[PDB]
């Protein structure tokens, strides 16, 4: 139940910290509304706000939300590197447009990237997204 | 045997022969030129190919044919016509890069098979084989 | 004119300079004790050791631990005996390890062949160990006699 | 010495004995080639492995291929 | 002999070579097989001898590319000239130099680095910089910000006109190969047209400009009601009011009256009370002195007119019975060789920024220069390595023209013939010298750190201790502070306060004091005499043994970049002239921080300080380099230990960017290792597992990826390790003097 | 059914292409060890340190292949 | 010594014998109520041996004599 790490606004050190929470922003009430925003979270004795990494919910916004958000955008700048390595092979000329990259194919791979985790299902399922084991390079033992 | 030859011009270096010449080994190059040009030597700077037939004395194999390479290539004479001897301070010599009087790299008959394996090179026995024995797995 | 000439064989590594082989240090070099034509061993060694054993009485007398102390003078006698008997152990197995015949060179074309042999080398060692001994005590003997001799005050105030 | 083993996987293009800066290498004929010649290391004494053989032969893997052994005098390539 | 010969239009104007790279190489041409081939594109971009063969087009190459770098030089700046006009508080620092911190560069408050905005005084946030861009400003009498924006706009201005002028002279009117070789002509017009020109239109500047303008600052006058320096020449009456001798015109400098302007070209010599910079007239009176002798220099040589010299004879002429032939080759090695041009104008450029950081700490030329600490020690520091690095380059480019551009043929018992015949008793003695600094002037300091480690402080090199006084330096100082009245008659003072006089003090600080030398000095000079002779030795070596040696005869063949010939001969690894210079690169990094080292020591203990009204000078360390820089704990425990305090608490401070930068540092050199110490055989084996699980995925990339190849791994490693050593010590000096100074 | 342009996969274990797919440029009809040239892709890492360039083509034997 | 307060008695491991030192080092290296230099043990040796039930110096000696001919044996 993490008795030891207490709420920042029930902690009597984070409202110490809070008043001298300098701006960071041209905004003059950057730190009032950094100092709101982060008593919602769990402070230790320090004062400082902690992250609890355990796919709860009431602090799924520490990770899990972030992670999510990463794997998404992850997701869509591998599936699209991919598909443009894909579909600049078999047409010969490869390297050129490797070094010196081809724009308009990039433009419709990178906009039509957002339904990666649909494209990677379908290509896993199919059996398209691995390569098997006989059909690869292979080093000696 | 017994080296006919005259010594280029040289103004006399140091990187030339040392101690171990006169004890071990020391190795040596004649080369017949119908022109006097400026050639670099291995020892150092650079000296004269005299009119007519030269003999230069090194302490390496390896500048021996440093130098040839330099009499063959980037000379427009191009002399090929280079003998490279080793004389021991006993005074043996032993005639040794132009053996059969052709350059190694232009194939020539009575030349017989060494280090050819009749054999893949992926194809060598393991070690764990020749384990014990003075044998390694490239014999 | 070229002064800086080859020594007669211009693919040996080497050149005859006015330092190498001129005409003065190739006297001075072939009048040393090494290098000297009719000394013999445990006589080259006697003169090595003794101008060695003379010398290395200058940095152990006047730079030591002791060198503020009246035991200075002799701690630097009993350091000098020290590292002329490491030397001479040393000169010991060198000739006993077996020895070659020695470089010639512009400056000493001839070499000394009593040198050559390892019995030659054992006599060098000895002269060595005799000269060196006899070399610290003289100049122990030297600057201890006076006990001041203010030539030691001289370098001595500059290493202070 | 070192040990310059030429194998038969060898298409007897030369390069190495021309890459060669000791005259380890030569050629020597060879039925088993579309050249007609294979590489053979008469010399081998001579060696000092600086593997410009090894560098410069177009094979997958190389025909010939230098194993470094026993170091002498001339594998040392000492002037002294 | 010398005439303008061009030819038009060489090369058209295209942007179909644009999207074609590598195409300055033949090899470079076939495509983008593995990834060593985008770092063969940068590695052989600028290598115009590798591109082609002939050299008027290599030359054409050359004089195009000066051009669009002064473009880059002069973008740069007019940008710094824009930041003092726009982004800066040169207006406030004016008014009040002796309180307010010079600030060129205020930071954007995106994040928290809005607390980088350091309080430098006058209502102004930003970051203090120590360029000494604005004592130069003030020493050129510029006192408002619109004559900052108009030098940006000239600035901008010349740097189009420096682009437009390599265009020009690539692709419309390319000069021939005999418009270079005329090197009589192009030094005539660099020593007389150049030097001498340039120092004499600033010497006209400071006679005009800056002198009223820095008269009226230092006798009081508020810079906006200081007069703007166009009416002091459009009305004479307001220029002669002060320095009376422009009453009388030009005539006698043309009747050799030269001594009635004495009012205004003096020879003081020392510093100004007042500024603590030099005397402005000093600097006046020096520029016309050496504009009317560089003038003088470039009538030396013959270029179309039958009187000069020819710069052969000169080189005929030189032969001695120890060299022999003499000079004779010469002029066509410097005639046809760019490299050797190179090795030695970097040589010498770097030497010359050297006695530039070694000048302008002595003798500062700007007004509050020496007062300002920071601006002192960033200066020396930044010219120390800037030196040093063309140093090395110059040691590069020796070897670039031994295997690349040196012809036997030409060179037959000349100098250069000689030096490659006895290299070995060259190298040799080099070497023992080597040997014999490192022994005698390191265990110097390891005795010392043994002695004062084992209770011994008499037995150790110090002043209390066995003494090593440098009693030929010692001498010179006595013979420079002797100097003004008896063999500089005609001197008011000495040249710098540093050789002996008294405590020239400006504010509350200490401008510059005498700089006694003592053991600790004697020790250091020693040992920067042997990280100098090991840097010489490296670089010499690499110079040298660069065509061939005992080990590898036939090296010029393999190139000046080569990683090795081969495990061979015991191995012959970083054999080439380039791993040299590689090496050297840690030897000069070794030689210029222990040189700033020694600067950032000695003058904050014995020089710069503040100065208590009984008159006694507390200095900022407090005079422990008498007795600590003799050890190595000494070095590490009262100077690097004890003056980095400001740089680790600098954290939530406006100095916090030094300390992240000091951290940053401390990264990228321990990033350098991982390819310094590593080799390409493993990393080739890794990323081939990593293509195994890229193909099983089909993320194959059609650029195989390749390993950094091994001459290219040792670059990435020394060039990590020269930044992330030369980054920690910037942000070390800078955050320490810009909180103790 | 090795023939000049057939698309055929390597068995050499030490070859760098062992298991990819590679054309064939010529079939040697005399008596050598290595008839098959086949040319690759992919380059080898043949070459010195610092060159862009390798070989793409080797000879290999009639058992070192399979057709695909 | 240590026995006596083994919170307090610096443990020593062995004697200095240093031609070396000047009387700096000598002073300084006379630690743990030693009248000699002595070096501060560190690996802590005296802990396990209070522990296993050695208790004065006589039991140690054997014990160094057992390991001694324990080493010859082997
Ligand atoms: C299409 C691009 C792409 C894709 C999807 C992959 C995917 C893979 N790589 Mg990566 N990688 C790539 C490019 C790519 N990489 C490049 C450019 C580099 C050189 C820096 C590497 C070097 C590399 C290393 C060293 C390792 C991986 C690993 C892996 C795996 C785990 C993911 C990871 O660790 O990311 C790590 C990603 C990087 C370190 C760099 C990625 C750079 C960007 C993000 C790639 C996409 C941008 C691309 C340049 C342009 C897109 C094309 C566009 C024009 C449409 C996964 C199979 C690991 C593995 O084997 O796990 C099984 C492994 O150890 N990769
Ligand atoms: C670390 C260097 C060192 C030191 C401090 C000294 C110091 C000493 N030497 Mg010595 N010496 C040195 C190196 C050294 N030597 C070397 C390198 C040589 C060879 C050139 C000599 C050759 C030498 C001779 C020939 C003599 C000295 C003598 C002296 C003594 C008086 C010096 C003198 O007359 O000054 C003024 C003093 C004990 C004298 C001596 O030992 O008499 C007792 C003397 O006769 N030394
Ligand atoms: C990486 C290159 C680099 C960088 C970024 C800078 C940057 C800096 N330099 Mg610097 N400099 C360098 C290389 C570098 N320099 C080199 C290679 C030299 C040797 C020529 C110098 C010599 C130099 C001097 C002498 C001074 C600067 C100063 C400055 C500072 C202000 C810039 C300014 O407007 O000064 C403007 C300064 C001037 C216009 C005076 C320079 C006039 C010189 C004496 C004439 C040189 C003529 C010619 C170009 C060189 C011919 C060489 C000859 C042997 C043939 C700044 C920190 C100044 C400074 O520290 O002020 C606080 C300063 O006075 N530098
Ligand atoms: C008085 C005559 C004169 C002047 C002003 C200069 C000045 C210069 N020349 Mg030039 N040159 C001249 C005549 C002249 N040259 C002659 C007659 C020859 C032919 C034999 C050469 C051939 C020559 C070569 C081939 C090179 C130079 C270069 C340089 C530049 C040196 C870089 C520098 O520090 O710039 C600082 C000084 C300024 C920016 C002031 C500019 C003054 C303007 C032009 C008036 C500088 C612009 C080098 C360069 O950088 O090329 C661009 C170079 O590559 N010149
Ligand atoms: C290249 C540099 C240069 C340039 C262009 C100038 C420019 C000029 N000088 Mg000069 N001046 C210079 C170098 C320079 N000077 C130096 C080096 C000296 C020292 C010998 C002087 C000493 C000087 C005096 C004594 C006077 C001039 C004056 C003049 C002006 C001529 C008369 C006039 O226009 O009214 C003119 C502005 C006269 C003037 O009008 O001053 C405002 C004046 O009386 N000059
Ligand atoms: C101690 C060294 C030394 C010696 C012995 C010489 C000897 C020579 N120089 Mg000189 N010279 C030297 C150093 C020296 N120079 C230096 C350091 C410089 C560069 C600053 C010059 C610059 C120089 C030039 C420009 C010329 C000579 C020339 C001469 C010759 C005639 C003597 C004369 O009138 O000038 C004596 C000058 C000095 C002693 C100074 C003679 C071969 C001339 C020549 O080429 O003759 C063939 C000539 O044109 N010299
Ligand atoms: C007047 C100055 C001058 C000139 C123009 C030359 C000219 C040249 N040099 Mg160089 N050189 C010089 C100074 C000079 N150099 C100095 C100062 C060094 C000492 C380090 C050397 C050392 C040297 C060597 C060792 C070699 C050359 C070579 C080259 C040639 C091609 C350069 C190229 O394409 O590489 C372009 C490469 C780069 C631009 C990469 C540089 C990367 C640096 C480390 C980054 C810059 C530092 C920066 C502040 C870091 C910021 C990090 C941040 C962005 C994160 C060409 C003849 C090469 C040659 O001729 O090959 C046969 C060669 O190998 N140079
Ligand atoms: C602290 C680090 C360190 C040390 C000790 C050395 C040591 C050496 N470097 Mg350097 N170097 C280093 C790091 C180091 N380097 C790294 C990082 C690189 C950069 C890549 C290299 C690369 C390098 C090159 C490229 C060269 C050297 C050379 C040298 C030598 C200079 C000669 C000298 O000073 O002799 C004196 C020795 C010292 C000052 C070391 C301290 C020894 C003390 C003073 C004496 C103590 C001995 C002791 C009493 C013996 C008795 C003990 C007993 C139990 C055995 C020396 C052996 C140069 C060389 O060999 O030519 C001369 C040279 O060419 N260095
Ligand atoms: C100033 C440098 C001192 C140079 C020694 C002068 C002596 C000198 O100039 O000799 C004079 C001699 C000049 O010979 P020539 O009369 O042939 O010279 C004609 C010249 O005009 C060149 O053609 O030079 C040589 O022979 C080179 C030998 C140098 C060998 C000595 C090594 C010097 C390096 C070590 C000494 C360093 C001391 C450095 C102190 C800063
Ligand atoms: C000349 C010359 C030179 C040289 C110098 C020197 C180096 C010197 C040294 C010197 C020395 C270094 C000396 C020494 C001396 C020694 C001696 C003098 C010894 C003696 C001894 C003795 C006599 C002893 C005895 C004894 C014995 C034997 C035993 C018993 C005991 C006794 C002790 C008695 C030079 C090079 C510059 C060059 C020029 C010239
Ligand atoms: S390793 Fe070098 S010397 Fe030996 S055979 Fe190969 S190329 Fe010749
Ligand atoms: S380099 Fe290799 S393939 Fe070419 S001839 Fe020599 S061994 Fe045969
Ligand atoms: S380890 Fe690398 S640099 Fe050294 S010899 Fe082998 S390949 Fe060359």
């Amino acid at each position: 139940d993490l008795s030891h790490l207490t709420p920042c606004s029930e902690s009597p050190a984070y409202q110490a910290k809070a008043k001298s929470f300098r701006n960071t922003t041209s905004d003059p009430e950057s730190g009032q509304k950094r100092a709101e925003s982060y008593a919602e979270a769990l402070c230790g004795p320090e004062g400082y706000p902690h992250l609890v990494v355990d796919g709860r919910l009431d602090h799924a916004g520490d990770f899990i939300i972030p992670g999510l958000l990463f794997l998404y955008v992850a997701g869509w700048i591998g599936w699209v590197g991919r598909s443009y390595l894909i579909a600049i092979r078999e047409e010969k000329d490869t390297e050129m447009k490797e070094i010196i990259i081809d724009v308009p194919l990039a433009i419709n791979k990178m906009l039509f990237g957002f339904m990666w985790p649909l494209q990677a299902f379908g290509e896993f399922t199919s059996g398209k997204l691995t390569v098997k084991d006989s059909e690869i390079p292979v080093s000696p033992r | 045997i017994q080296l006919t030859g005259t010594m280029p011009k040289f103004g006399g270096s140091t990187g030339g022969l040392l101690s171990a010449a006169d004890r071990e080994e020391k190795y040596a190059i004649t080369w017949t030129s119908k022109t006097e040009q400026v050639f670099e030597m291995p020892t150092g700077g650079a000296a004269i190919m005299n009119e007519g037939e030269n003999l230069l004395y090194f302490a390496r194999k390896e500048q021996c044919l440093a130098l040839g390479t330099q009499l063959r290539t980037k000379f427009k004479p191009k002399i090929e016509d280079y003998k490279i001897y080793r004389i021991y301070p006993t005074g043996e010599t032993q005639y040794l890069h132009p053996a059969d009087g052709v350059f190694p790299e232009k194939v020539n008959e009575g030349r017989e098979f060494h280090g050819k394996k009749d054999r893949n090179i992926g194809k060598n026995p393991e070690p764990v084989t020749l384990k014990f024995s003075g044998k390694t797995p490239y014999d | 004119i070229d002064v800086v000439n080859h020594g007669g064989d211009p693919q040996v590594g080497n050149l005859s300079t006015p330092i190498n082989g001129s005409a003065f240090t190739k006297a001075f070099i072939n009048a040393l004790p090494a290098y000297r034509k009719g000394l013999s061993p445990n006589r080259r060694g006697l003169e090595v050791g003794m101008a060695h054993g003379y010398l290395l009485y200058g940095p152990f007398a006047v730079l030591g631990p002791l060198r503020l102390t009246e035991y200075g003078p002799t701690a630097g006698l009993l350091a000098t005996i020290g590292l002329v008997s490491i030397l001479t152990i040393c000169l010991s197995i060198y000739g006993a390890v077996g020895v070659s015949k020695p470089t010639e060179t512009l400056t000493t074309p001839e070499v000394p062949m009593d040198l050559a042999t390892k019995e030659g080398w054992s006599e060098f060692a000895g002269g060595f160990l005799l000269g060196g001994c006899g070399g610290a005590f003289f100049a122990f003997f030297l600057c201890q006699t006076p006990h001041l001799q203010p030539l030691i005050e001289v370098a001595s105030n500059i290493w202070s | 010495s070192h040990s310059v083993k030429i194998y038969d996987t060898c298409i007897g293009c030369t390069q190495c004995v021309r890459a060669c800066p000791l005259d380890v290498l030569e050629m020597v004929p060879w039925d088993g080639c579309k050249a007609g010649q294979i590489a053979s290391s008469p010399r081998t004494e001579d060696c000092v492995g600086c593997k410009r053989c090894e560098t410069a032969c177009p094979t997958d893997f190389l025909s010939i291929r230098v194993y470094l052994g026993a170091e002498t005098t001339r594998s040392m390539g000492l002037a002294y | 002999k010398a005439k303008v010969i061009v030819d038009k239009d060489p090369v058209p104007t295209s942007f179909e070579k644009w999207g074609k790279p590598g195409h300055f190489d033949r090899t470079l041409a076939r495509g983008p097989k593995t990834t060593t081939w985008i770092w063969n594109l940068h590695a052989d971009a600028h290598d115009f001898d590798s591109q082609t063969s002939d050299l008027e087009d290599i030359s054409r190459k050359i004089f195009s590319a000066h051009f669009g770098h002064l473009a880059v030089v002069f973008v740069w700046l007019s940008g710094m000239y824009f930041h003092g006009a726009k982004f800066s508080n040169y207006s406030a620092w004016l008014a009040d130099p002796l309180n307010i911190k010079p600030s060129a560069q205020v930071v954007w408050p995106v994040v928290g680095q809005d607390i980088l905005n350091a309080d430098v005084g006058g209502g102004f946030h930003g970051i203090q910089i120590t360029s000494g861009f604005f004592q130069l400003w003030r020493a050129s009498g510029i006192t408002n910000e619109y004559q900052l924006y108009c030098t940006a706009i000239g600035g901008l201005v010349m740097a189009g006109l420096m682009l437009f002028a390599g265009w020009f002279h690539y692709h419309k009117a390319a000069p021939k190969l005999e418009w270079f070789q005329n090197v009589e002509s192009m030094m005539n017009h660099h020593l007389a047209g150049l030097l001498g020109l340039g120092s004499l239109g600033w010497a006209g500047h400071q006679i005009h400009v800056s002198l009223p303008i820095n008269k009226l600052l230092d006798a009081g006058v508020a810079p906006n009601e200081i007069p703007l320096p166009h009416e002091f020449i459009l009305d004479p009456a307001k220029m002669a009011e002060l320095y009376p001798s422009f009453a009388q015109g030009l005539t006698p400098f043309f009747t050799l009256n030269w001594g009635v302007y004495s009012d205004f070209l003096t020879f003081k010599g020392g510093l100004n009370p007042v500024t603590g910079g030099l005397w402005l007239s000093d600097t006046a009176h020096h520029h016309l002195a050496i504009a009317v002798l560089f003038i003088i220099a470039g009538h030396m040589y013959r270029t179309n007119w039958g009187i000069g010299h020819n710069m052969k004879e000169i080189l005929e002429g030189h032969k001695g019975p120890f060299t022999g032939e003499g000079h004779k080759g010469l002029y066509e090695i410097l005639t046809t060789s760019w490299h050797a041009q190179l090795a030695i104008n970097l040589a010498l450029l770097g030497s010359l920024t050297i006695i530039v950081a070694q000048h302008m700490y002595a003798m500062p030329p700007y007004p509050y220069l020496a007062t300002d600490y920071g601006t002192q020690l960033s200066i020396f520091t930044h010219h120390m390595w800037i030196g040093g690095f063309l140093i090395v380059g110059a040691g590069a480019h020796a070897s670039i023209f031994m295997v690349r551009d040196y012809d036997p043929a030409k060179n037959v018992n000349n100098l250069l013939d000689r030096v490659l015949r006895h290299r070995d008793a060259i190298i040799s003695h080099l070497n023992w010298v080597c040997i014999w600094l490192g022994f005698h002037s390191f265990g110097l300091y390891i005795h010392n750190d043994t002695m004062r480690a084992l209770g011994r402080p008499q037995d150790m090199f110090s002043d209390s201790a066995i003494q090593l006084q440098p009693v030929f330096a010692q001498w010179i100082q006595g013979l420079h502070a002797a100097a003004a009245g008896a063999t500089a008659p005609f001197a008011s003072a000495g040249v710098s306060p540093v050789f002996g006089g008294e405590v020239v003090a400006v504010g509350g600080k200490v401008a510059m004091m005498p700089i006694t030398l003592g053991t600790a000095d004697f020790m250091v000079h020693h040992i920067h005499a042997f990280t100098i002779h090991v840097t010489v030795l490296i670089l010499l070596k690499g110079v040298l043994y660069s065509r061939s040696s005992r080990l590898i005869p036939d090296k010029a063949e393999l190139g000046f970049r080569f990683p090795c010939d081969g495990p061979g001969r015991g191995g012959t690894c970083q054999v080439s002239g380039w791993d040299h210079v590689f090496l050297g690169l840690f030897w000069m990094y070794n030689s210029l921080s222990i040189v700033i080292f020694h600067f950032s020591w000695k003058m904050q203990s014995d020089v710069w300080g503040t100065v208590l009204p009984d008159g006694s000078v507390s200095h900022i360390t407090g005079g422990n380099f008498a007795q600590s820089a003799i050890t190595i704990n000494g070095w590490l425990r009262d100077f690097l230990w004890a003056q980095a305090a400001n740089v680790i608490n600098s954290y939530g401070s406006a100095l916090s960017a030094y300390g992240i930068m000091f951290l940053a540092g401390h990264f990228v050199f321990a990033f350098s290792l991982m390819f310094l110490f590593s080799g390409r055989g493993y990393w080739q084996e890794l990323i081939e597992s990593i293509v195994w699980a890229h193909n099983k995925l089909k993320l194959a990339p059609a650029i195989q990826p390749r390993a950094l190849s091994i001459v290219q791994g040792r670059a990435v490693g020394v060039a990590h390790y020269l930044l992330g050593g030369i980054v920690t010590t910037w942000a070390f000096f800078l955050c320490r003097i810009l909180s103790v100074g | 059914a090795i023939q000049r342009g057939s698309k055929v996969r390597i068995l050499r274990k030490e070859s760098y292409w062992y298991k990819d797919v590679g054309t064939v440029a010529s079939v040697d009809k005399s008596g050598i060890l290595y008839p098959v040239i086949v040319r690759f892709d992919k380059v080898n890492y043949n070459g010195f340190s610092g060159s862009a360039t390798g070989v793409n083509t080797n000879n290999f034997a009639e058992h070192e292949l399979e057709e695909v | 010594q240590w026995i006596k307060d083994p919170l307090n008695v610096r443990p020593i491991a062995h004697a200095i014998w240093d031609p070396h030192f000047g009387q700096g080092a000598v002073d300084a290296f006379t630690q743990a109520g030693a009248s000699s230099p002595v070096n501060v043990a560190y690996s802590g040796v005296y802990h396990w041996f209070y522990t296993i039930g050695m208790t004065n110096n006589q039991d140690l000696y054997q014990g160094a004599v057992f390991l001694l001919i324990l080493s010859a044996l082997f």
